[PDB]
């Protein structure tokens, strides 16, 4: 199971 | 290490040619079991092994919608790129990520990992301790002072030591029968002439599981290390790899040389000779 | 500085003349990710042509496995053809059944 995406 | 699962995102911008492809990947160990293309005709998360198949409907939608909103926001860090590096938007660029945890014998963590390249560079990394950052350049320092900001190795951490070990722990009870066994390599030394004077011994190891061997020849018990020729280990397309080692002999002292081979799946490494 | 690829060409099972098989082209090494590949049967593109999904090393350079159902023979000649942005022209690598 995947982790969110984050904003670099 | 006993075992891991990894997350590998691609994000690949294309001027002229539509937007930037997104493209993730799902291993535990050397075993794929998860893909997402924004290419596809329809992009869902879709399963790549049997063990995997047996989720429900809130697993692959859920993974699904993960997927489609992280293909947006990898888009945008394409465009925050540009202004980072000062860059024009008529060229093609690249984000990769990798991201997981490995647990040892007992599941437990054993270290997290989360690293960010642009166009195959190094960018960020979070440290091992999961509470810092390591920036490449004065661009990724930027990234650095945002993340500090906005309290995201501890949502990380959060993941890495939660979610990740326990659905780790999951998949490996699901597939025990292929993922908890190792298959040792299959190993044999062929002999090829090239002239009167030289011949070429070369040391196989087939069809074994996972990745990871060492293969190295030995002229009488000394390492043949700058002398020794090795393919990078391949994939055969069944789930097992295979990779091979050669040295260039003098005619007639052929049984000066070993070859020796280790592998998980071996009770102790193995000693051949032509 | 882009990455050129590495090329190798080879069996999924050791090679037996008349039984079939699966002929392999895996590329590694390379950056950025798009490439052109091509497996040949003497000297002709073979239509059905499998690939794996893009994945890439430690050292952020991108590997892909191509692969076709085949059975060789002792006359028949196999390679595979491969074009990426660091590559004047094509790069042609033959099957040797010994590599």
């Amino acid at each position: 199971k995947a982790f969110s995406p984050e904003v670099i | 290490g006993s075992h891991s699962m990894r997350y590998f995102y691609t994000a690949m911008s294309r001027p002229g040619r539509g937007e930037p492809r997104f493209i993730a990947v799902g291993y535990v160990d050397d075993t794929q079991f998860v893909r997402f293309d924004s290419d596809a005709a329809s992009p869902r998360m879709a399963p790549r092994a049997p063990w995997i198949e047996q989720e429900g409907p809130e697993y692959w939608d859920g993974e699904t919608r993960n997927m489609k909103a992280s293909a947006q926001t990898y888009r945008e860090n394409l465009r925050i790129a540009l202004r980072y590096y000062n860059q024009s938007e008529a060229g093609s660029h690249i984000i990769q990520v990798m991201y997981g945890c490995d647990v040892g014998p007992d599941g437990r963590l054993l270290r997290g990992h989360n690293q960010y390249a642009y166009d195959g560079k190094d960018y960020i990394a979070l440290n091992e301790d999961l509470s810092s950052w390591t920036a490449a350049d004065t661009a990724a320092q930027i990234t650095q002072r945002k993340w500090e900001a906005a309290r995201v190795a501890e949502q990380l951490r959060a993941y890495l030591e939660g979610l990740c070990v326990e659905w780790l722990r999951r998949y490996l009870e699901n597939g025990k029968e292929t993922l908890q066994r190792a298959d040792p390599p299959k190993t044999h030394v062929t002999h090829h002439p090239i002239s009167d004077h030289e011949a070429t011994l070369r040391c196989w190891a087939l069809g074994f599981y996972p990745a990871e061997i060492t293969l190295t020849w030995q002229r009488d018990g000394e390492d043949q290390t700058q002398d020794t020729e090795l393919v990078e280990t391949r994939p055969a397309g069944d789930r097992t790899f295979q990779k091979w080692a050669a040295v260039v002999v003098p005619s007639g002292e052929e049984q000066r040389y070993t070859c020796h081979v280790q592998h998980e799946g071996l009770p102790k490494p193995l000693t051949l000779r032509w | 500085i882009q990455r050129t690829p590495k090329i190798q060409v080879y069996s999924r099972h050791p090679a037996e003349n008349g039984k079939s098989n699966f002929l392999n082209c895996y590329v590694s090494g390379f950056h950025p990710s798009d490439i052109e590949v091509d497996l040949l049967k003497n000297g002709e593109r073979i239509e059905k042509v499998e690939h794996s999904d893009l994945s890439f090393s430690k050292d952020w350079s991108f590997y892909l496995l191509y692969y076709t159902e085949f059975t060789p023979t002792e006359k028949d000649e196999y390679a595979c053809r491969v074009n990426h942005v660091t590559l004047s022209q094509p790069k042609i690598v033959k099957w040797d059944r010994d590599m």
